[PDB]
């Protein structure tokens, strides 16, 4: 998951929310 | 051309169907034949009354079974007459009261577009489900006016609904 | 259809479970394809006094559901073998169809319902002692594709893991001997 | 009337508030053992503040006179003895007396009771909107507005009343009386401010009796209407719907079994994570499901709205016409199967009549009901698919499992912690999922245009590990599962393939008796798929189908007597 | 084809099956003005006199 | 957090209560960095009590990813109902203690005595408000108390009494 998981937003989104 | 009627039981109401149809003032060559399609078998209270009238018959089965209809001769029949079945009258919701009469007419609407229908409904709330297509041209347009009519204080809101005006539906 | 409607999940599929459990003991050679309304009744399907993988597999799927897994019931053994199937398992199909329009049509072509002229079908080639000639799945892809124009999806494995004489004979008779 | 009536209600409502507003003005402006009853009766009001109240009094006096002529139905005693008329004659008639009599301008008139006449105007105004009959959400908010007015108008009458009498002794301001009133109604009783006069004592005795009966019934009815809007109510707004994405879920009764499978499936995809999932359901919020919607993730996302999909008011709550999807689901484990399926057909028609542009996704149990919802974009019959799995489970070993794992969207991180060899690879291979991309666009299938479908399938699985299933042409809408060597690839042919992750996301792979073939004549349902099935040459009789009793054809009682090969 | 196959099962002729498709709006005007024009296939309601008297 | 869960509407996120209570408390502290004379200026930081409650509700409901936990659901829901009672009192104590500085200077404990008396509807009148702002605050505090607190206690008793019949755990 390069497009979904590996991004500046989703790194923070996984850390905070998910 | 044949007339065909659908009902739960051959009650004393269906005698009152056949009396005004079979009349002295109606012409002899105009006399439309009648076939009473029935779920349950008719009793002798009905049979002795109907017996005397000319060219009227009965047959078992339902509108759901296509085999039952084709024996009765729905292909060259002028008017199908679906009636509110006494078992399905009583229901909690308005939708489930006349669900099966709507769905069985919807197959007949597609199968036999030439065949005119005279459907019954317990509530006029189930008018919108009667004839259904993927056109939706007058479906939203007619719904706009009747809702605006009910706000103005109109008795006949359902009037503008298309199935009713044609005489295909009655409650 | 009569037993579909029930208040509890257990009483919905009680009789189908108990009647299969007799068939499981009587005829162990007989393969079964059981149905369940809910996947909650998976644990009662095949039952023994072993309990080796019963607690071990239950530990993982409960930990999977905490992690946020769609397929928790996956690891339950009866399901993986294909012995069990439910209606709620392919309810997910319709929800997937939003993102993927094709998904319903491609599913029915595999099942063999909506078969167009140029279409395929699911088959089963059992790897016997003759077929061990090929060892890998990659080399199996060659022979099937080159010879007869076939494409494999996956594989289904099966790992290994009067007075005097009459009275004494019936007493010593085991449960398996009674059922036979 | 609807329009012509409502303006006259607002006209009277505004005038009655204006008199009470002018009363607040004169209290703030006009300011000054035995009891001085002079301060109760005589009140040094200003001439402009007087004159405006008289002109309002004459208008409101004539409105009650005119309204009697309109709705006079025999009895005038029926109209005069009502509370709305008495409160009018207590307030307005003294202002008319001050026109004829010149010394009585300073005399006190209790105009503050117009607060309740303004409330009677609001109830009369609000209920003009129920000519349309059905407005369930607007009924709750507007009824709450009246319950707030009763609380305020009870306080306003108390404040004004106690402030007026306390002029005799211990002279309180308007705010000190408001502090005094709200303390006495709350049953706190500080005794910081108190009444010490014969009339004021008797008023507070009455005000407590009116407060302790009315106010608790007002609050508990207020809370009833407020708490009912949480469960039943909830409206997806225009401002939210027009900007954001939006999807609806029509269903009879939600459960954890149904909802969690949907929410995990729906939000598994990357592009779908911004969407909002609205629910439509006739039954109330369950105890189990409320915990799921309370979670931080699904608190923002999911919006449970009560109300069935059939009624057009509940569709205006969800606002389907804006939304990009309308899921309909049949009620499994219901007392009747046919009635449940008949309901989903009516829901489908109810949705299509209201919102034609929405792509209709639908689930039905029985196959005969497929034809009636064939107009819908996507249909999944449960009976058709269910029995098809079991048929294939006889030939193939476990197709039931095969299809379940493909449709369930997951990724390869399941059972990796577990110690077993099979279980790590099983959960990895369970992550597989069907995708679709064109030939020229796909980085998987670049140099495979001239070559066949079969050739590309091997080299894709050899290099990348992504097997093909089938191809869709440009002209042909139909999907073609596995062509042989005959089908050559093109520039824009949609290749269907199986992989753990989609290509566009996955950059990590790149860097790192005889028989006769024929269609069966008698299809038991209308919308059925015809196929070639090795038919019998002769059409068999009904007796020969039964095993138990051997008829005059082949007398075999048991199945073993037939001698079945295979 | 569904009907025509079922007709041969029952044993009936499928000659006048089509004799077909409908797309017509319809309604009823009760007591219009005398200037209203009458279109083709407009079925009028008629209160007839007594046949006997 | 706005960058993470931005789904079209920013008006949807800004107008919420959790954001408003943040901007009332935190933004004045940022203003005191740039402006040197405003360090002595009052900032109502006490409303962070409700922001701490919003954190607890958000924290507690992370444990319902396992779905089924019936006994843990009851105790943790009761913990939030206790916080609402305390945070309503804390806001009342701090608020009334702050305004009474103007006249009749009460301590922190005297305001806590004053608050819990006024919410209980006893009304001793030993401690009282005698200032224009403080009078108006107590009028609001009684209206908030008489609506919220009885619903909090009866919901608290509902969850407490349900654990007797339904609940009960045989411990390790």
């Amino acid at each position: 998951f390069y497009v979904n998981e590996n991004t500046f937003k989703e790194r923070l989104k996984l850390f905070f929310i998910k | 051309k044949l007339i065909i009627v659908s009902a739960e039981t051959a009650g004393n109401g269906l005698y009152n169907f056949i009396v005004p149809l079979r009349a002295y003032y109606r012409s002899r060559k105009e006399l439309n034949p009648i076939v009473l399609l029935l779920d349950n078998k008719p009793e002798h209270h009905f049979l002795e009354a109907i017996c005397c009238f000319p060219m009227v018959y009965y047959m078992e089965g339902t509108i759901d079974n296509l085999d039952s209809l084709l024996q009765c001769g729905i292909i060259y029949a002028d008017n199908l007459v679906v009636v509110d079945k006494e078992s399905t009258m009583s229901a909690e919701e308005d939708y489930m009261a006349d669900a099966k009469t709507i769905v069985n007419v919807q197959t007949m609407f597609r199968l036999f577009p030439s065949l005119s229908i005279i459907t019954e409904l317990t509530h006029p709330s189930n008018m919108r489900f009667m004839q259904f297509r993927a056109k939706d041209s007058y479906s939203l347009a007619l719904s706009k006016l009747e809702k605006k009519e009910r706000e103005n204080g109109s008795n006949l809101a359902f009037m503008f609904r298309l199935p009713f005006a044609a005489g295909r539906v009655f409650s | 259809e009569s037993t579909m409607s029930a208040e509890e999940d257990y009483m919905a599929d009680a009789k189908t479970i108990v009647n299969v459990q007799t068939m499981f003991r009587l005829f162990p050679s007989l393969s079964i394809i059981t149905e369940l309304t809910h996947p909650s009744n998976m644990r009662f399907m095949q039952f023994r006094a072993k309990d080796s993988y019963s607690l071990a597999l239950s530990k993982l799927e409960k930990k999977e559901r905490e992690n946020g897994s769609n397929l928790a019931f996956m690891f339950r053994l009866p399901f993986a073998a294909g012995r069990v199937f439910s209606i709620s398992m392919l309810d997910t199909l319709l929800y997937q169809s939003f993102v993927k329009d094709y998904m319903i049509t491609i599913t029915r072509l595999l099942l063999g319902l909506d078969t167009t002229p140029g279409s395929g079908y699911l088959c089963a080639m059992k790897i016997t002692e003759d077929d061990l000639w090929i060892r890998t799945y990659g080399r199996l892809f060659q022979k099937l594709c080159s010879s007869s124009a076939e494409i494999p999806i996956g594989i289904y494995r099966t790992e290994s893991h009067w007075i005097s004489q009459q009275r004494l004979s019936l007493y010593r008779r085991s449960e398996r001997q009674e059922l036979s | 009337n609807q329009r012509s009536s409502l303006r006259i209600r607002l006209f009277n409502f505004s005038l009655k508030l204006l008199t009470c507003l002018l009363y607040i003005v004169r209290v703030l402006l006009d300011n000054p053992t035995k009891i001085n009853w002079s301060h109760i009766f005589w009140v040094d009001r200003k001439l402009p503040l007087w004159a405006v109240q008289v002109s309002i009094a004459l208008i409101s006096f004539l409105e009650t006179m005119l309204l009697i002529y309109l709705s006079y139905k025999g009895n005038i005693w029926e109209q005069i003895f009502r509370i709305s008329f008495i409160l009018e004659m207590i307030n307005t008639v003294p202002f008319i007396i001050t026109i004829f009599w010149p010394p009585l301008r300073n005399l006190f008139i209790p105009v503050f009771l117009n607060c309740w006449l303004a409330k009677y105007a609001l109830e009369n105004m609000i209920n003009d909107l129920h000519r349309a009959i059905q407005r369930t959400q607007s009924a709750m908010f507007n009824q709450v507005l009246i319950l707030i007015c009763t609380l305020l108008c009870l306080v306003f009458t108390g404040t004004c009343g106690i402030q007026h009498l306390e002029r005799a002794g211990e002279k309180l301001s308007l705010f000190k009386s408001f502090y005094f009133c709200i303390v006495t109604f709350s049953t706190v009783g500080y005794g910081d401010v108190t009444p010490k006069i014969w009339p004021s004592q008797l008023l507070v005795v009455i005000m407590i009796c009116v407060a302790l009966v009315v106010l608790p019934l007002q609050f508990e009815e207020l809370v009833y209407l407020w708490m009912e809007r949480q469960k039943s109510g909830g409206n997806y707004s225009r401002h939210r719907a027009q900007t954001e994405k939006h999807v609806v879920l029509c269903v009879s009764s939600l459960k954890i079994d149904l909802l969690m499978d949907f929410l995990n499936e729906f939000y598994a995809h990357p592009r779908l994570q911004d969407y909002y999932v609205v629910i439509l359901c006739p039954t109330e919020m369950d105890i189990q499901v409320r915990r799921v919607l309370q979670i931080p993730l699904w608190s923002q996302r999911v919006i449970y709205l009560q109300g069935s999909a059939l009624k057009d008011q509940d569709l205006m709550r969800a606002k389907m016409d804006n939304g990009e999807a309308c899921f309909i689901l049949s009620s499994r484990n219901e007392v009747d199967r046919t009635a449940a399926d008949h309901q989903t057909i009516l829901r489908a028609w109810a949705v299509k009549d209201f919102a034609p542009n929405c792509p209709l996704y639908v689930q039905i149990l029985k196959p005969e009901n497929k034809f009636h919802v064939k107009f819908a974009d996507h249909v999944v019959c449960e009976e058709e698919c269910k029995y098809a799995m079991l048929a294939l489970n006889c030939v193939c070993p476990a197709t039931s499992t095969l299809i379940t794992l493909l449709v369930h969207t997951s990724r390869g991180q399941e059972g990796q912690e577990s110690p077993e060899q099979w279980q790590r690879m099983y959960g990895r291979c369970s992550g597989n999922e069907v995708y679709h991309i064109r030939m020229g666009d796909s980085k998987f299938f670049m140099e495979y245009e001239g070559k066949s479908f079969t050739y590309a399938a091997f080299h894709a699985h050899k290099k990348y590990g992504v097997c093909l299933i089938g191809i869709r042409r440009e002209e042909n809408k139909s999907i073609l599962l596995n062509p042989g060597p005959r089908h050559i690839m093109a520039a824009s042919d949609t290749c269907f393939y199986i992989n753990i992750t989609k290509e566009e996301n996955s950059a990590f792979i790149f860097k790192q008796v005889e028989y006769v073939k024929g269609y069966p004549p008698n299809s038991p349902y209308i919308g059925s798929s015809p196929t070639l099935c090795h038919l019998l040459p002769e059409k068999a009789p009904f007796c020969c189908l039964r095993l138990d009793k051997g008829c005059k054809h082949n007398s075999f009682e048991d199945a073993k007597a037939y001698g079945f090969k295979n | 084809e569904l009907v025509k196959n079922r007709m041969k099962h029952l044993g009936l002729p499928t000659t006048g099956y089509d004799e077909d498709h409908q797309n017509t709006l319809s309604y009823v005007l009760i007591n219009p003005p005398p200037d209203t024009r009458l279109e083709l296939n407009d079925i009028v309601y008629l209160i007839r006199s007594d046949p006997l008297a």
